């Protein structure tokens, strides 16, 4: 009956939600082509929040794509566990943003947003009780972020109280693929503080370096990433889905992690994230989960959380395992760190367990963290913005689109006082 | 060509002109059912107090 | 002529452009007009109802 | 549905002889009277009827009587290669040419064998059921097709009247003419052509050649090259009456459309696509491209540009495979185009009739084999421009009386030199009016 | 017990009735060599409203074709599902009409019209308890138009108390078939108005813009437009031919949907429509169903739904639904947009129920609103009129063959106070 709706804007997006409807495709034991075969029961009476029911067993995602190149839908559809989407939500234009953010925002918004908007509506009212929507999108680029932020704001728009997700990723200094990344991630970023209600950061710098040191591949491709993404984005989800004994809903996450409305930027891990060889001399055992979440090797962020202050953290488990071992590891690390943790938020630590673990594995242990360090990413991006917006470059492709240096300072302000709000809390 | 060029813009100028006539009075329709609208909801209220 | 004739062409164009953006405003002051008409209509039932 | 053909003059019967050299292989039929026994192209019995009619055990007779007065080229077609194909009959021949002179050919010679050909005329719409009209071709610049042909559309208007007239009059060229004396011709075959023909379709020489000058590609072309053409053109609008498309529409549709008004029937007349042999393929063909081909003023069979005048109506005949969706796709973009405007006293210019079947490639042609085709034939305003031209060249050769005593010596007096001017005047006047 | 006695007029008629015949041969499971091959025995019961059945088993239609070339015939009598219509009726001439309504009423008509009613005559006097008649043609034709009205006219004269069905297809403005369409299409509803029991209004634009939005195809061509006509019509006539739980004849549907004499043009649909590709993705499902009848791009005609109000609207069931359910949503569609229904009419909508749904689906339904918004087309077509008439355009055709200018002038008169008395209910 919880609803959450799920919406892929660009291709990095649209490739993360691939893997991540293949992830809960195969936890809830259903082939590609839509019928189920499973074994357990227990797979069964919770379907309703991620899959809609078609006629003959076939079950088709409560998914909607959303971008302006037909190739992206092309490798989606090519791709294994793609034709169990409906084909009426790949809505796209034919000319592409071409990473120009104002266009992306002001010049392809007004002839695919009319239609996109139409089908999330449809989609949003096939169901009763709505929870919210999940968005997946890289705040680097044009089509991922101009058209994803006006969508988010259009959602916020028509629906006030129901809870976004926004599952971003975010450009570093050491994998800058394009150019013009700050002109993006700052205009974006300036909307998504008022707009959305969770933004969980992600980079593929720290994604890079989780692939070389805790998995210790040789070759790792956007794939294992996009893997990695994918089984954050369906272990953070299981309350919804499984029974618990300790439960953990959308609004219960939001309103213990955020203590002020603007606070709402999140560092995510993942245990056990070991590697294939090593694995095999590892049992696994809560105080083990509890470490492997701390270390900050394993933060999927690229931000270092002993260069401050955690305001608020918390442990999404699963696996038949002892509330007691969790709550005495959580206030064991609290008190072990007793300056990383916040002076006047008591146990400002929240957990939570349930029952059924990922498939293969025996436990397993999501973490959200509101750490105040994450001020590091948007001070590095406002310092790359200054630095290129102090003689106007590349700004002609924006100006001559609509946008103007006004509202440029605009955002360059907000990031300032973003990052001021962080260093004032902290 | 210049000729041919001043007939279709004239017939297009006529038409869109009609066409703006149009929105002009179906604005001005709105504006009034919104009054008499608004008049009821008000009555309404004070029903409800 | 000739000259005369595509000028007062291009003054007409002008003036067409400008009543297209104005037409352009007024419908989309329409569609407001429209949205505001079904919320109070709406609303409007809700009290009814209550 | 049967339709039979008159062709007087010399012009007349060549591109009479191309009709039905493209006939006879269309159906199917061999060039000497009777259908191969072995294969079987096509199908449909009553499909050939309307040109060709069965005769006895297995030879078909054609419906068209080829009448002239010089015996050289009728001569021609008797011992060519069409000797079994027509009726000994059908094909009648004087004893002298009308030489130029429209008074001679409708006085002197043209009273004692037009009669004769009408004794002929009555007889083979004796044997017909479904008579749907007359189809007429000629050309008035010169004796034959103007006196003769004159003669002959008035004697057949006054005696059925009823049936339709479609005629396929080529008038002289814009400058590229051969007589020296057609300005006087063409005003006096005028003026009975306004008010007895029903609907006539303006042909021109130079503009074809030009079509097959930049379409072809062949930089000499010829009479053979401009008649095999034109006889695909008569084809691609007759098509209807016997091959079935979803919207098909014959004669009476193609008049009863096309004439707004009683003396406002004179046409254009387009044909798309003419392409070489070699060029068949590596242009991409489809409805679009072939109807916008259909309407550029250089692939116009009269030399005037349709951007000078306004278009009152028109009509597409297309071949082959057009599903009629595309059709309407290509309209609507014709309509938003910016070159060509219409009338304001029609909101609605379009007839788009269709007819699923591929058109013919005679064999060793200048076209070659394309999977469909449109023919476009339209009413329109800038033929004002071809009348009143033609009316500066009768002036000088009026006002210094040149030429007129070959004229009143033979029958005709200074009064139809005066009135033929004068109507094709009115005739110009009433285009400026209903222009404007 | 009851009888139904179809009529074809023009090329277009012609071609719908056979797709028509078509349909209703395929769905009694008749083969098209006249013989019977149904399954269930609950269609024998009612084959009887169609179908005079003959010595040696050769079910015959009851439906008269009529025109002026046997074109049409060759076509009908050699296309699939032509072997059973009956020789007789196949009454024609030789000449054509034209497209000229002058011809089509008085020429050929004055003169054709007794061959059509004397089989007209022998059918209805055949067939015992009758019910009403209905006919299928062209607006913009010469003789599904002139001829048709004219027959119309006679036979509503010679049966006062029987119903008549007229699917009439009309012009359109993008979709310029023919030059000379609105004299014919004046001069037609002109006379329609007064013998026009039920007038299903349809036109071609509306049905291209269907296949290629909804349906998705890539050559819609008669074949189809044809075919979607002929399953909204056997939609209509349901009731007659099977059981349900609530049933409604022609004369209930007239009853509930003409609320004064002169409102009289219905806008029809048909649902569920869905794409070959994705016909397995979403469920029929009676709320859908509704959806997709509430619906602008769902229509058969060139008006807007939404650019008006509705008077009245009726829709008719088909399948194992449930009338609570039905009526659920038929009462929530017209709550929630209060400004597209009439206000002073409580219970704008009825909802009938059959209980079997056509061979091929699960359930289906068919919508007819004699709504207001219908005006524009009519507003559409008398400026055409007027543009022409301005300059007597194409007047000699008509005048040379019985026609006065009087007939134009009161056709204009009618065409204005129809399309004002329309206006005046809003
Ligand atoms: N396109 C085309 N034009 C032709 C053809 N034959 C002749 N013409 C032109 O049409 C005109 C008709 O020829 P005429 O001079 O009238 O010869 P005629 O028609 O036999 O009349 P007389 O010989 O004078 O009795 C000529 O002036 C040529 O310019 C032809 O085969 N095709
Ligand atoms: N995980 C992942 N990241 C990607 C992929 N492709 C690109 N990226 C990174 O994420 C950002 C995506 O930008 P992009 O989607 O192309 O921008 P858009 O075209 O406006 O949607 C880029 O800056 C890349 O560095 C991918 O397939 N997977
Ligand atoms: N939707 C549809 N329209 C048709 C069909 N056949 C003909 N028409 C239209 O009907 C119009 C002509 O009506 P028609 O039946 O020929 O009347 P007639 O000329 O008197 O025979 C044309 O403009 C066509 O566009 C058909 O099968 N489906
Ligand atoms: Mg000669």
């Amino acid at each position: 009956m919880r609803e959450i709706v799920h919406i892929q804007g660009g291709q990095c997006g649209n490739q993360i939600g691939a893997k991540f409807w293949e992830v809960v495709s195969d936890e809830h034991g259903i082939d590609p082509t839509g019928t189920y075969h499973g074994d357990s029961d227990l797979q069964l009476e919770r379907i309703n929040v991620y899959f809609n029911e078609a006629t003959g067993g076939r079950y088709v995602p409560r998914a909607i794509l959303m971008d302006l190149e037909p190739g992206t839908m092309d490798s989606v559809r090519s791709g294994p566990y793609g034709q169990i989407f409906r084909p009426d939500n790949f809505v796209f234009g034919q000319t592409g943003a071409g990473n120009n953010w104002a266009k992306g925002h002001y010049t392809e918004g007004a002839e695919l947003i009319d239609s996109v908007l139409d089908v999330v509506r449809k989609e949003a009212e096939s169901c009763d009780c709505l929870q919210g929507f999940q968005v997946c999108h890289s705040l680097g680029g044009g089509t991922g972020s101009g058209m994803g932020t006006l969508l988010i704001s259009k959602i916020r728009e028509e629906y006030p109280d129901r809870m976004m997700l926004t599952f971003s990723v975010v450009p570093s200094p050491k994998v800058s693929d394009t150019v013009v990344e700050p002109y993006n991630a700052t205009l974006s970023v300036h909307q998504l503080v008022e707009n959305a209600d969770e933004c969980m950061v992600l980079d593929n710098e720290a994604l890079y370096d989780i692939c070389f040191r805790t998995l210790k591949l040789t070759t790792p491709t956007f794939g294992d990433l996009n893997h990695l993404i994918s089984a954050v984005m369906s272990g953070i989800t299981c309350c919804l889905r499984f029974p618990g004994q300790l439960n953990a809903d959308l609004r219960k996450l939001a309103v213990n992690l955020i203590p002020f409305p603007r606070l709402h930027f999140f560092m995510v891990g993942f245990t056990p994230l070991t590697s294939r060889g090593s694995q095999q001399y590892r049992a696994l055992t809560v105080p083990e989960l509890t470490q492997q979440m701390w270390d900050a090797k394993n933060m999927m962020c690229a931000a270092d959380p002993r260069h401050g202050r955690y305001l608020t953290a918390s442990a999404l488990f699963r696996g038949r395992m002892s509330t007691k071992e969790v709550d005495e590891q959580m206030l064991n690390v609290q008190n072990k760190n007793s300056s990383y943790f916040v002076e006047w938020i008591p146990n400002n630590v929240k957990s939570s367990v349930c029952d059924i673990p990922p498939k293969g594995l025996k436990m397993s242990a999501t973490f959200i963290g509101n750490s105040t360090a994450i001020q590091e990413m948007f001070k590095r991006v406002s310092e790359q913005f200054t630095a290129m917006f102090r003689r106007k470059a590349f700004l002609h492709w924006y100006t001559g689109e609509g946008m103007d240096e006004m509202e440029f300072t605009e955002a360059e302000s907000n990031m300032n006082d973003l990052v001021s709000e962080y260093q004032q809390y902290q | 060509m210049a000729e041919r060029e001043m007939g279709r813009l004239k017939k297009d100028i006529g038409k869109m002109e009609a066409e703006r006539q149009e929105l002009a009075d179906k604005i001005n329709g709105l504006q009034n059912q919104i009054y008499k609208n608004n008049e009821k909801l008000d009555q309404f209220k004070m029903l409800m107090n | 002529a000739r000259q005369q004739c595509e000028d007062q062409l291009n003054q007409l164009k002008q003036q067409l452009s400008l009543e297209e953006g104005d037409t352009k405003g007024e419908r989309s002051r329409v569609e407001k007009f429209q949205l505001e008409m079904d919320r109070l209509g709406a609303t409007l039932k809700q009290v009814e109802e209550y | 549905r049967e339709v039979i053909s008159i062709h007087i003059g010399q012009a007349g019967i060549q591109v009479g002889n191309a009709c039905w050299e493209l006939y006879c292989l269309e159906h199917g039929i061999q060039p000497d009277g009777q259908m191969p026994s072995d294969k079987t192209i096509g199908g449909g019995d009553d499909a050939f009827n309307t040109f060709f009619s069965e005769t006895g055990a297995g030879k078909h007779v054609p419906r068209c009587i080829f009448l002239d007065l010089e015996p050289t080229v009728v001569d021609e077609v008797r011992t060519g290669t069409y000797r079994q194909l027509f009726h000994p009959e059908q094909l009648i021949s004087g004893k002298e040419d009308a030489a130029n002179n429209f008074a001679r050919g409708h006085y002197t010679i043209g009273k004692e064998i037009v009669d004769l050909a009408l004794d002929r005329i009555r007889k083979l719409a004796d044997n017909c059921t479904g008579l749907q009209g007359f189809l007429v071709f000629n050309a008035v610049g010169g004796g034959t097709g103007s006196g003769l042909g004159s003669l002959l559309l008035e004697r057949l208007s006054v005696d059925y009247g009823k049936k339709s007239k479609l005629g396929f009059t080529v008038y002289p060229s814009p400058q590229v003419s051969t007589a020296v004396v057609e300005p006087y011709n063409s005003v006096l075959s005028t003026h009975s052509l306004l008010e007895h023909t029903d609907v006539a379709v303006m042909l021109d020489n130079e503009a074809i050649y030009d079509i097959c000058r930049r379409s072809l590609d062949i930089e000499r072309p010829t009479y053979t090259n401009l008649n095999r053409l034109i006889a695909q053109v008569i084809s691609s609008l007759t098509a209807s009456l016997r091959f079935d498309g979803a919207l098909n529409v014959d004669i009476t549709e193609f008049q009863t459309n096309l004439v707004p008004y009683p003396r406002i029937h004179f046409m254009l007349s387009s044909y798309a696509p003419i392409i070489s042999a070699e060029k068949a393929y590596h242009e991409q063909l489809s409805v679009a491209e072939i109807t916008n081909a259909a309407f550029e003023p250089a692939s116009m069979m009269v030399k005037c540009d349709p951007r000078h005048g306004k278009y009152m109506a028109c009509c597409l005949m297309y071949r082959g495979d057009v599903v009629p969706k595309d059709v309407n796709a290509s309209v609507a973009t014709i309509k938003t185009k910016r070159t060509i405007q219409f009338v304001d006293w029609c909101p609605t210019g379009f007839k788009c009739g269709i007819n699923y079947q591929p058109p013919t490639v005679v064999p060793g042609g200048d076209l070659a084999k394309v999977q469909r085709a449109v023919c476009m034939i339209s009413n329109s305003t800038a033929i004002g421009e071809i009348f009143s031209r033609l009316d500066h060249k009768f002036d000088l050769m009026y006002a210094k009386r040149a030429f007129v005593h070959w004229y009143v010596g033979e029958g005709m007096e200074e009064g139809e030199f005066s009135e033929a001017r004068e109507d094709l005047a009115a005739l110009e006047k009433d285009f400026e009016e209903v222009g404007a």
